[PDB]
């Protein structure tokens, strides 16, 4: 012509935020290192660090996701059927 | 459009409708008597007389199109060449053109060669020179606010 | 083949349709001085519809017979006056009363 | 349409379904308790108590939508009479919002008593009783019927048995009229 | 005029960035735009809380009538018949009354509880939204405000009431002054009389600051002092004019 | 993909409205094509003259001096006619009198023309400037376009339409750098809450965070790929005119650092967009198309300097009345009222105490006041 769906060409031929974004939603854990060295020597780190900052938080020096990227507003734990808000507090 | 320079140019042109056909007798015979060269500078602000001006060289030439007889086009060429030549305003306001109206002021050259209308080849040689015209798309300018 | 002959109708809606009962009738009103020549058209020929609708080619004579009726029911006076009343029947000087209306209906839809 | 998002009618337009059928369903039964639907059609009153439901249900958005342009938008085919129970129906909403108390001081009308008919349907018993303490009847009726059924006078004159000959021959086409009518119908 | 020319306004699709720019929280100069009310608007609002506190007060009364019919119409005793009846009578009293009180006390105080979003989507459609409308209630339409202007005898009293404050809260400072005004007026009238702080006098180092203004970003020979006024906070528009025009 | 197949003369299809499809750098090259040029120099003159103009008529077609000798001497200032434009039979000269009346009436000197000296100085600015470095002269015969922007609501709508500022630009340049110079306040605008920290510098402005922006002309999309976080809104564009039959064809997708001016397909006086910041749209009107001039900007470097700027009236604060607004707060109780702005010194002691201390709960947030530019 599960959240993993799309492969590594599919998540690499999205913009360098989509990319970010659904790293995390996957991982949820990764060292800037790391991110860095899966997204290619050839993108910018001001880039990713600003794509990142808005998606992930610091936690000893790791990169967290953030909890509304798991949980949207429209979501709801799928073990007790609680609001995503709820959910989102508790992992803050 | 400007109101009164239009009326003044129409009867400028009327005037030039009765005179000699290219004889520049004639043209001199207006000038000395109407002098049509009437208000360049006076006294107004300085922007208002700039626009003045223009509107007035811009509505000139855009009277001068293709279907008058020999008195009425040679009449708007050579008032614009008048405005031009005793450019009274600081800056030399250029005579707005059409695209297409390059080639027609061709097509009037070969005319010209082709022909003996003299000494209007000669003062549309003196304003060429003179680096007078500025072509456009439009005579005027559009816009889709209004 | 149809060479862009017709446009498509985006109509009927495949959900439901309702009724409508009322068809093609759609008559026109008369005015006063129609009135006024249809009680002469009655003194002069009577109740024969045939002949009516015959001398009105612009009103139909179903539109007669339906007018002919409603002034039974109304105005019985008007029908007891025209029937005492009587005049020969006249041919061309109706039909330069038809022209006539005519004109008057031309200026009236100028108007 | 007004149930899913399709590309043609926007989000706004869109309504949720339970409410506006039980909106519908009041509207529809104030109607038949109102002596609206009794001798007329009854779909239009239904298009009407819809269209008035799904104008309360978002007031903002919807006071300049019309009939018609509501007709078009769920494709439906407009009923004729269905203006009619509307401006009806406002009426008697108009009488409820009278009734009540707020809205007779807020002085509403058939365009701003939209937004209130949901609470004119909280307690429609009381302020239907009230209503017709102070019948729903064509507006060709109620225009002040003074002479109800006039009594037409009893003319039983049978004479003897006839009256005379005169209206026999006044009946009877004269030979000149007779001429005349062949003659047209040559 | 239009400004839709791609997306005509039919079916504009909210896109990635879009929906990126109204969570953030960037709003630069729409939504915070003000536009001035308008008479029929206070009228609008007035009638509306009128009507919402009204209604608020009979739903429950409606209710209990309801509730009385019921036990009427269910109940087929003759001796509770009497109490009920009763019941109804002094509901009915009580609902004569209610509609009674003058139009003056069913306003309430200058901070009760409302629902403005209800008032606002129901009455105005929208256009007006809830938060203004609760200020405009709250200090701009209320029958205890003093509409009369400054009789020349409370701002000598809030520069020193506002001063001792340091402008640090509210509602004191009203409360201070005590002409039953609002805060609101009361800081607008006193800094409408009261001069600019004036930072300083004939300053070099301003005065090239102000030049270098005039040389980056005048046109022409007129001059934006309102410009020159954002980057010197302290200054005043005529002084500053008649002070800059010359020398 | 190439371009629409049209003339270069712009046929008129609506009348005084607009003409239709052309192309530009076509459109250029036959104006260049048409004439030779080489007066944009201004080389006329600061001894042997009568040969000079004798040998010059011999290459002419009269190869005489009979009718310009007579015509050189006819055309000139000594004879025409400072002095009271009076006592002569004239039809202007009326209304001339009656604006000189009515000025003298109210109008005291010779000010009030705010902007007409705007024009003024604006169009001076680019009067015989020179470059810095010779090899940024423009060349002769370079296409300047004409193009209005409309981005803004805050206006009148009322008076004819004047929301926004006009641009010139090269042919030969790129569009990016029209992209770049066109002065949006979004792009200064900034986004975060910022209440409890207001000392904080707000970084990461929307201009850098926001890089997303595409033009749109004739069904074409260009989208910028210059840095690596702009993202791609014609993509969803696309999705959503292909999902249905609404009339509108296949649509185009080309990059911004590959196609320049030149290379579009435009129609004089119809609107075109300019969509960044995802909703943040310009209305594009190319006006007039024109060539280089020795009285018009010879330095490609300053050309898109505007030729129009409109005033805009910035927000002033809502407690002193003496400064302009730099904060905007939100369901603020000591805030007036909801829509809110405060300065720099009114937010500092109103919203805090004599510490510091976030007095009260509220959300502010940086206003950037559109009056920015200017």
């Amino acid at each position: 012509q599960p959240s993993n769906v799309l492969s590594m060409a599919q998540l690499r031929t999205l913009p360098l935020a989509d990319q970010i974004k659904i790293l995390m939603k996957n991982v949820k854990v990764m060292p800037f290192a790391n991110l860095m060295s899966l997204l290619g020597p050839s993108i910018d780190s001001v880039a990713v660090l600003r794509g990142i900052q808005k998606v992930a938080m610091l936690v000893q020096g790791n990169w967290v996701v953030k909890s509304d990227i798991l949980y949207p507003k429209d979501s709801s734990s799928p073990h007790s059927g609680v609001p995503a808000e709820v959910l989102c507090r508790g992992r803050d | 459009t400007p109101p009164g320079l239009q009326t003044d140019c129409e009867a400028l042109l009327s005037r030039f409708q009765e005179t000699d056909s290219v004889r520049f007798e004639d043209f001199t015979e207006l000038w000395r008597n109407m002098k049509f060269g009437t208000i360049f500078c006076g006294r107004m602000r300085n922007l208002e007389k700039n626009m003045f001006t223009k509107e007035a060289l811009a509505l000139a030439w855009r009277y001068f199109l293709p279907p008058y007889t020999f008195q009425i086009r040679v009449g708007a060429l050579y008032l614009l060449y008048g405005l031009y030549n005793t450019q009274l305003c600081q800056p030399k306001q250029k005579i707005r053109v059409a695209l297409k109206d390059w080639d027609e002021v061709l097509k009037f050259q070969q005319d010209l060669v082709n022909a003996q209308h003299f000494d209007a080849a000669y003062i549309f040689r003196k304003l060429r020179l003179d680096r007078a015209f500025h072509f456009t798309a439009m005579p005027k300018l559009l816009s889709y606010r209004m | 083949c149809v060479v862009e002959e017709n446009d498509p109708i985006f109509e009927r809606g495949s959900t439901t349709t309702y009724s409508s009962f009322r068809k093609n009738y759609y008559s026109k009103p008369w005015s006063n001085k129609e009135t006024d020549m249809f009680f002469l058209a009655i003194s002069m020929v009577g109740t024969d519809f045939s002949m009516i609708g015959q001398l009105f080619p612009h009103r139909a004579r179903i539109e007669i017979k339906n007018k002919f009726k409603r002034e039974e029911k109304t105005n019985g006076w008007r029908i007891d006056k025209a029937f005492q009343e009587k005049r020969p029947f006249d041919f061309d000087f109706f039909a330069h009363l038809l022209q006539k209306v005519l004109a008057e209906e031309e200026k009236r839809k100028q108007k | 349409k007004l149930f899913q998002a399709s590309p043609s009618v926007p989000a706004k337009y869109v309504e949720d379904k339970e409410k506006m059928l039980s909106r519908t369903m009041q509207l529809v039964e104030l109607a038949n308790e109102t002596w609206l639907v009794t001798g007329r059609h009854p779909l239009p009153v239904i298009t009407a108590a819809t269209f008035l439901a799904w104008q309360s249900l978002q007031p903002a958005d919807r006071l300049s939508c019309s009939l018609a342009r509501f007709c078009k938008l769920a494709n439906v085919d407009l009923p004729y009479p269905a203006s009619s129970r509307l401006q009806e129906l406002l009426a008697v909403l108009l009488r409820m919002a009278e009734q009540l108390a707020w809205l007779r001081v807020l002085r509403l009308d058939k365009r701003s008593v939209v937004k209130h008919i949901g609470d004119l349907l909280q307690h429609r018993q009381s302020l239907v009783r009230s209503a017709f303490r102070d019948l729903l009847l064509p507006p060709c009726m109620l225009k002040s019927p003074k002479r109800i059924c006039p009594v037409p006078p009893v003319s039983t004159v049978t004479g003897d048995e006839n009256i005379s000959d005169s209206e026999i021959e006044q009946y009877l086409r004269t030979p000149q009229e007779v001429r005349d009518f062949q003659r047209a119908q040559a | 005029p239009y400004f839709k020319d791609k997306v005509t306004g039919v079916g504009p699709p909210a896109n990635e960035d879009t929906r990126e720019k109204a969570a953030q929280g960037i709003k630069a100069f729409e939504e915070l735009l003000v536009t001035k009310w308008k008479n029929w608007e206070k009228a609008l609002l007035r009638k509306s809380v009128v009507s919402d506190r009204l209604q608020r007060l009979l739903q429950p009364k409606l209710l209990k009538l309801e509730y009385l019919h019921q036990k009427q119409s269910k109940v087929s005793s003759e001796l509770e018949r009497q109490a009920l009846e009763k019941q109804g009578r002094e509901a009915e009293k009580e609902i004569q009354d209610i509609n009674q009180l003058p139009e003056e006390a069913l306003l309430g105080n200058r901070l009760d509880s409302h629902d403005w979003e209800k008032i606002s989507n129901i009455n105005f459609e929208g256009s007006r939204s809830a938060e203004e409308i609760r200020k405009f209630w709250q200090n701009s339409e209320h029958p205890s405000i003093n509409k009369q202007e400054w009789s020349r005898e409370e701002e000598e009293r809030l520069q020193a009431i506002a001063a001792a404050h340091g402008h640090l809260e509210w509602q004191k400072i009203a409360e201070e002054l005590g002409t039953s005004r609002s805060a609101f007026q009361c800081l607008q009238k006193f800094q409408q009389h009261n001069k600019a702080l004036k930072r300083k006098e004939w300053t070099e180092e301003e005065d090239r600051m102000l030049t270098q203004l005039v040389q980056e970003m005048r046109v022409g020979s007129h001059i934006p002092y309102r410009r020159i006024v954002y980057y010197m906070e302290g200054r005043d528009s005529m002084q500053l004019i008649y002070r800059w025009t010359k020398s | 993909v190439s371009g629409s197949g049209g003339c270069n003369f712009p046929e008129y299809e609506l009348p005084e409205l607009n003409t239709r499809a052309f192309h530009v750098g076509a459109f250029g090259e036959l104006w260049r094509g048409r004439l030779r040029g080489a007066g944009d120099l201004s080389l006329r003159e600061p001894a042997a003259d009568s040969d000079r103009e004798d040998a010059a008529v011999a290459r002419d077609l009269d190869c005489s001096l009979e009718a310009a000798a007579e015509l050189r001497a006819v055309c000139g200032l000594d004879k025409l006619k400072e002095v009271i434009p009076e006592n002569t039979d004239l039809v202007t000269l009326g209304v001339r009198k009656r604006f000189l009346e009515h000025r003298e009436e109210t109008i005291t000197i010779d000010r009030a023309c705010r902007q007409e000296t705007f024009v003024y100085e604006m169009e001076s600015h680019a009067i015989g400037k020179k470059p810095e470095n010779s090899a940024d002269m423009i060349e002769e015969g370079e296409l300047i376009l004409s193009v209005n922007i409309l981005y803004p609501v805050i206006f009148h709508k009322h008076k004819e339409h004047k929301p926004y500022q006009t641009m010139l630009v090269l042919g030969s340049q790129k569009l990016t750098q029209l992209r770049d110079s066109i002065r949006c306040v979004s792009d200064l605008q900034i986004g975060g809450e910022f209440s409890n920290t207001p000392d904080q510098a707000p970084e990461h402005i929307s201009k850098d965070l926001y890089k997303s922006a595409f033009f749109y002309f004739e069904g074409t999309f260009y989208n910028d790929k210059r840095y690596p976080e702009c993202r791609d809104l014609s993509r969803t564009i696309i999705e959503w005119s292909e999902s249905h039959d609404r009339g509108y064809g296949k649509f185009q997708t080309a990059r911004m650092e590959d196609f320049t001016f030149n290379d579009l397909c435009i129609k004089l006086g119809f609107p075109y967009l300019y969509c960044h910041q995802g909703d943040c749209e310009h209305v594009i009107v190319i006006t007039d198309i024109r060539l280089v001039h020795h009285d018009d900007c010879l330095d490609r470097t300053l050309y898109p300097l505007l030729i129009k700027k409109h005033w805009l009236w910035t927000r002033k604060c809502f407690v002193c009345k003496m400064y302009t607004a730099r904060w905007v707060t939100n369901n603020d109780s000591f805030a007036p009222e909801d829509p809110c702005f405060f300065c720099d010194v009114c937010f500092r002691m109103l919203h805090y105490d004599s510490e510091g201390n976030k007095l009260g709960e509220f959300l502010a947030y940086p206003y950037v006041d559109p009056g920015t530019f200017n």
